[PDB]
């Protein structure tokens, strides 16, 4: 190359440490007990609960009921977990075959 | 009396550069697999900036080289002995010159300038030297740099250019006389007074009160700078224009563009590499589009700039190193002679004038018809009747004096509307 | 804003805001013996759309020098009837009862001072079966407090509700999921035996104007408080500073 | 127990569990600026407005032997030689700095290793100069007139 | 300008001929548009860039007129102008793209250290300036030379300005009532 000043490419300075922060000694969302309880809505009177300052995990949750498929929209199940949330709504009915 | 006013000449501005994949991209890895797939986009954008930025430096040479050209000093020129020359002030504006001074210095009328202007040469220097720390906790240049938007030095530094100030305002005092047409500074000046139809008696008498007029007409410069002048609001006016834009700039990265969020970090938290390109592409291309268009913007004003500093090119030549013919071009009528002094991004010339103060109504003569059918016409003056006898007076000064060949010009027929004088036959 | 701090700045926020230049009603109805049935007809029954602001004076009272804190009580609903829930908003003199419930209400409710008690009863709903309730709630107030500000609202089926009792911008109270719309509104008369121009001079006031989700610009100073704001699309001046971002 | 700016970034928390109350600033980010010249076997470097111990503690731990301060920041893999000046430079730092490159010759041969990249000063205009009185001797003033031409 | 047809611009080929041999038409427009998006902005760009040169070019082409106008058709009494100062003439040549211009100055190669006066006062209070050049003594006799070439010749009308009253630091000389 010629004979001139080139400005390279941009650097930034490497993080040394990692801090990490959460609250310790919180209870169980215990979502599957809601999931898996006996008393099943229809559609014409869907119910809610909602879960927040609580610890939960995808993997008991997804061994602990019989699921057919789980599927994510504007979210991917990977990045789940490890995050926390403001607050989780779970809203359950019961299937009509033909619908 | 003298009077003097001051002007500002833009021949400069700040050169910013940008790094385009750090403004786009930042830190993240998956941005810039993205942006290499736009290929040739970012380099035309530092290619357009690198050739302003040289059009910039190549206009700082070539006002340099104006106030340099054939100026020829004494080696035992000292400007803490030599700072005064017929009864006229020069100290405020010359800087240090000489063999034992050392030129890292300015004159206190640049450093009255340069002192209410922070954002200067080595102001954007001594900000940018704060950002490893931020020396409050913040600030907007170094929120600015990080993203890849910084400005860089001009080529020559403010001590250069207020030297090269100097020595053509030195040029013009000293025994060379290169800046003065080979002539002392006062005899210039009186001849130059001459010209604008004074006579010459009137200066010779009065030499003492054209070096007071001087005097005032600097003091009054010295002290003017004060929150209502005409030059230091011409002279904020680029500093804030640079900050305006390099702010509406750099609130561009918080624009969505239709995307989710205007935050890669957020983006990349969320989404799985398939769904995120789609929402960093929109990113990607908004920030493109918004270098582009700061990049035409900054084409456009180089042009303005290159034509204000060809105009002070011809001002250092024409008003400053000689006195030209040129009326109305230096100054307005009754310009007598300028100095120049360095500036934050350009110079300022200071323009001295003749200004009457008093005046008289008198009945003049344009021409007069002696006998044998000739014509006498006035040169830059007119015929006036004293004592029912015709003299001639100068145009710009009343001072009634004899008829001679140094007055007028001969004509062997006259004009039809002449006035009649056959008793003339005079000095 | 809800866990945030601003600081010395300005800032562009849409919310459930009044509306600028519009009108407060002070539907506060006082009453001594009779209760007039024109108090519950469509001109005091109110519709909820969005939610509402509402300022509201602190009335005080004193017997034997001591201070008694007393205002009107809300009460939000749709049909008002047992097979729907109504959330009702009542002072005990220092607390704030809030409650949602299947109340059966009364065809002509009223409140009672408890300071100087009146010649009636309060009657305001008769329930002796413990009727379904979602939301049963006490909070606490200043009792020498001169006004007090309520925002009430809802949105994709949860209510809001925000209050303030020092100073005028409120903070989150709390929210509640209801999975229907609220229509109505209405500021129950209190029935007192003095407070009227022979008595101490004391009035009730509950002004009451609606919410809708529009824009405004803050003004936050050094200790986060919001001293200043301009609702954008009100004047030529707020739009003036609302382009701007400057209050001059 | 989050602290916002106006464009929506966090720049300080309060702790939950110690009550401690943190501001927080972004990490360093910069380019380098090389200094060229053709058949060289590597450039010389500055890092712009940043001090030399910045560089060698926090940014850079390659062996780097010639490094000093400048106005201009820190400079690596050239001798500081500004006493000495040029008038005419094709690599221009700014603000009347220069890189200078200056190969050992044969007769030269420097035995005691070194940069052969000078970091100088720029200069490109003088006055000239001329040998006579700035006073009056004797009534009248010394000048030079030619006598050729 | 020819390097942008190599880009992608986020579709998966630069070339309209791989596009077209594997996608169908409901599926190759799609890609087809990035291609148009990416290659009108570079000519938008290409546009702009040439719009902005050509002010920079007028500018340099009024300059030559200005200076085929008064420094190779005439000569003007501008001092540094054309040239640096001794400018005596310029012609002109075409060049590609412009025009070259050639300037002839004069230049000195030899010097001399003169005494030198600017102005004399003579007897009844009159005084003399010198035109253009300095008032030097030889042999005790005060003569005129030109400012650019040394040649002492006598005091004359032709040389000197002449003024009724004379200076205060003009040097007194009343033997002078010379040609
Ligand atoms: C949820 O809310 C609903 C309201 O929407 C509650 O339902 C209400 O329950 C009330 C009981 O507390 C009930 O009040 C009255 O109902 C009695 C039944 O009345 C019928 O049978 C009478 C037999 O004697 C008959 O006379 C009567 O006819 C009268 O009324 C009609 C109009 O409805 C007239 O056309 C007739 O001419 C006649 O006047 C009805 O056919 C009634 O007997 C009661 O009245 C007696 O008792 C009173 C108190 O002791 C006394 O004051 C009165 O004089 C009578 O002696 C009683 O007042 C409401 O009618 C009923 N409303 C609806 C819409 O159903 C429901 O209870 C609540 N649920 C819960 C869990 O709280
Ligand atoms: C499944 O859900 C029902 C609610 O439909 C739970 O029943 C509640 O049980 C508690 C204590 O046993 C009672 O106090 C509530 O009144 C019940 N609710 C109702 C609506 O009657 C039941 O406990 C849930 N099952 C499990 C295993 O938790
Ligand atoms: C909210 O406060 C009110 C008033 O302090 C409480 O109502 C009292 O409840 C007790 C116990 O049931 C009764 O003995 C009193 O007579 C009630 N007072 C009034 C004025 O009604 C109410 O219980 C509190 N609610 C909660 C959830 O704590
Ligand atoms: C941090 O501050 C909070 C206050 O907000 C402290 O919480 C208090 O803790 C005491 C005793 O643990 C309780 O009696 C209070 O009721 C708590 N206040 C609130 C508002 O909950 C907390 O203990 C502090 N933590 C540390 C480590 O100092
Ligand atoms: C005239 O000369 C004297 C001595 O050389 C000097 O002090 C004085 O200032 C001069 N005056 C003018 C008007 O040049
Ligand atoms: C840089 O920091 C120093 C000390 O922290 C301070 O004195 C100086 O004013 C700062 N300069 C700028 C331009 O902020
Ligand atoms: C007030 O806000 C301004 C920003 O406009 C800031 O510079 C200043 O430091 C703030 N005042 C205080 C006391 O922090
Ligand atoms: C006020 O005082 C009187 C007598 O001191 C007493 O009878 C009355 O009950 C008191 N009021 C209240 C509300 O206790
Ligand atoms: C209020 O209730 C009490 C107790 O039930 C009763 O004695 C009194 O008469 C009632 N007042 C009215 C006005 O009915
Ligand atoms: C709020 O209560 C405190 C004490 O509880 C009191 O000092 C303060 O004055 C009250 N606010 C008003 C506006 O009176
Ligand atoms: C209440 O107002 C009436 C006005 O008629 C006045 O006479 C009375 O003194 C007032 N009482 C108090 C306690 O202010
Ligand atoms: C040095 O650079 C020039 C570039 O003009 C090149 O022609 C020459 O081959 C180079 N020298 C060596 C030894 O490669
Ligand atoms: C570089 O050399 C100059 C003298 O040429 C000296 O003044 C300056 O302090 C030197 N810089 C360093 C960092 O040693
Ligand atoms: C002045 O600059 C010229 C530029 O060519 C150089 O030749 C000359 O030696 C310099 N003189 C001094 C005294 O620095
Ligand atoms: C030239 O300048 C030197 C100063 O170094 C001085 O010693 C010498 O006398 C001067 N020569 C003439 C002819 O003035
Ligand atoms: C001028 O220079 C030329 C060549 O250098 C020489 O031939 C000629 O004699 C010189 N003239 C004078 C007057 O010295």
């Amino acid at each position: 190359p010629n004979t001139g000043v080139y400005d390279l490419s941009g650097f930034t300075v490497k993080p040394v440490a990692t801090v990490y922060r959460r609250i310790p000694n919180l209870p169980d969302c215990d979502i599957d007990n809601w999931l898996n309880n006996v008393s099943v809505p229809s559609p014409l009177n869907w119910e809610r609960r909602i879960f927040s300052n609580c610890n939960f995990n995808l993997s008991t949750l997804l061994r602990l009921v019989h699921v057919d498929s789980f599927s994510c929209n504007n979210l991917d199940k990977s990045k789940i977990f490890g995050s926390c949330f403001n607050s989780i709504t779970v809203d359950k009915f019961a299937i009509p075959n033909r619908r | 009396t003298i009077a003097g006013h001051e002007e500002f000449i833009q021949t400069s501005s700040p050169k910013v550069t940008i790094d385009c994949s750090a403004f786009v991209c930042s830190n993240y890895a998956a941005c810039h697999d993205l942006l290499s797939e736009y290929g040739t986009f970012c380099d035309n954008i530092n290619s357009i900036l690198n050739e302003v930025n040289d059009l910039l430096d190549i206009t700082q040479l070539q006002v340099a080289n104006a106030l340099m050209q054939g100026v020829t000093l004494s080696s035992n020129l000292n400007t803490n002995l030599h700072s005064d020359v017929d009864n006229i002030d020069f100290k405020s504006l010359l800087g240090c010159l000489g063999s034992q001074c050392g030129s890292s210095s300015r004159s206190l009328l640049e450093d009255l300038l340069f002192n209410k202007v922070k954002l200067s040469d080595v102001g954007f220097v001594e900000a940018y030297n704060n950002c490893t720390g931020g020396s409050e906790i913040r600030d907007l240049l170094c929120v600015q740099s990080f993203n890849g938007i910084k400005v860089l030095p001009p080529i020559l530094s403010e001590t250069q250019i207020s030297g090269y100030t100097t020595a053509a305002t030195v040029a013009a005092m000293f025994p060379p006389w290169s800046a003065a047409a080979g002539v002392p500074f006062s005899l210039n000046v009186q001849y130059r007074i001459n010209g604008l139809g004074v006579t010459m008696d009137v200066l010779n008498k009065n030499q003492k009160l054209i070096a007071n007029a001087f005097n005032k007409a600097l003091l009054s410069i010295q002290n003017g700078f004060t929150a209502t002048n005409s030059a230091l609001a011409k002279i904020q006016s680029v500093v804030n224009a640079n900050a305006q834009a390099l702010n509406s700039l750099l609130q561009q990265l918080f624009n969505k563009f239709g995307a989710i969020s205007s935050s890669l970090q957020e983006i990349l938290s969320r989404l799985d590499p398939p769904e995120a390109q789609v929402q960093i592409d929109r990113l990607i291309n908004g920030r493109l589009t918004a270098l582009n268009a700061y990049v035409s913007q900054q084409l456009s004003d180089i042009t303005l700039i290159k034509a204000g500093a060809s105009r002070a090119i011809e001002k250092v030549n024409e008003c400053v190193k000689s006195q030209s013919p040129r009326i109305n071009f230096c100054g307005n009528g009754n310009h007598i002679l300028s100095l120049v002094q360095n500036a934050p991004y350009g110079l300022l010339f200071i323009h001295f004038s003749y200004k009457p103060t008093s005046f008289k109504t008198v009945l003049v003569s344009p021409g007069l018809c002696l006998s044998g059918d000739r014509g006498i016409a006035p040169k830059q003056g007119y015929f006036i009747k004293q004592n029912d006898s015709w003299m001639f007076t100068g145009s710009s000064y009343y001072y009634p004096e004899p008829i001679s060949d140094k007055n007028v010009v001969f004509m062997n027929s006259c004009s039809v509307n002449f006035t009649k004088a056959p008793f003339i036959y005079l000095n | 804003v809800l866990n945030r701090v601003y600081l010395n700045t300005t800032l562009l926020f849409t919310g459930y805001f009044p509306k600028s230049g519009a009108n407060f009603r002070d539907l506060a109805l006082k009453g001594s013996k009779y209760l007039s049935t024109l108090w519950y007809k469509p001109p005091f029954l109110s519709d909820f759309n969005n939610g509402i602001f509402s300022k509201v004076k602190n009335t005080k009272l004193y017997v034997n020098n001591t201070l008694y804190s007393e205002f009107s009580t809300i009460v939000i609903g749709s049909v008002f009837v047992n097979t729907s829930y109504t959330i009702v908003v009542q002072p005990h003199n220092g607390i704030l009862e809030i409650t949602a419930c299947q109340y059966t209400m009364c065809e002509y409710p009223h409140t009672v001072c408890k300071s100087k008690g009146s010649i009636r009863n309060e009657s305001w709903h008769i329930d002796s079966s413990e009727p379904l309730c979602l939301f049963k709630k006490n909070f606490t107030y200043n009792v020498s407090a001169d006004w007090l500000y309520f925002h009430f609202y809802q949105e994709r089926g949860v209510f809001y509700a925000y209050y303030a009792d020092v100073g005028m911008p409120t903070t989150f109270l709390f929210s509640l999921y209801l999975g229907t719309i609220l229509s109505h509104y209405y500021v129950m008369p209190l029935t007192c035996k003095a407070i009227s121009s022979n008595t101490d001079n004391e009035t009730l006031e509950y002004w009451v104007t609606p919410l809708s989700r529009r824009q405004y610009l803050l003004n936050f100073d050094e200790h986060g408080v919001i001293t200043n704001a301009v609702d954008c699309s009100s004047s030529f001046l707020s739009e003036i500073q609302c382009k701007t971002q400057s209050f001059a | 127990n989050l602290l916002y700016d106006s464009n929506g970034n966090i720049i300080g928390f309060k702790d939950f569990l110690t009550n401690k109350t943190y501001t927080i600033l972004p990490c360093y980010s910069g380019r380098v600026s090389a200094a060229f010249y053709q058949n060289s076997s590597s450039p010389a470097l500055l890092y712009r407005n940043l001090k030399c111990s910045y560089v060698l503690n926090n940014i850079s731990f390659i062996s780097q032997p010639f490094y000093f301060d400048s106005y201009l920041g820190c400079v690596l893999n050239a001798v500081n030689l500004t006493s000495y000046s040029v008038s005419s430079c094709d690599l221009r730092m700014g603000s009347g700095f220069c890189i200078d490159y200056a190969l050992p010759s044969s007769g030269s041969a420097s035995r005691g290793i070194s940069s052969p990249y000078r970091f100088v000063t720029f200069e490109p205009f003088n006055v000239s100069f001329v040998n006579d009185s700035v006073e009056t001797v004797g009534g009248l003033f010394e000048i030079q007139i030619p006598t050729n031409f």
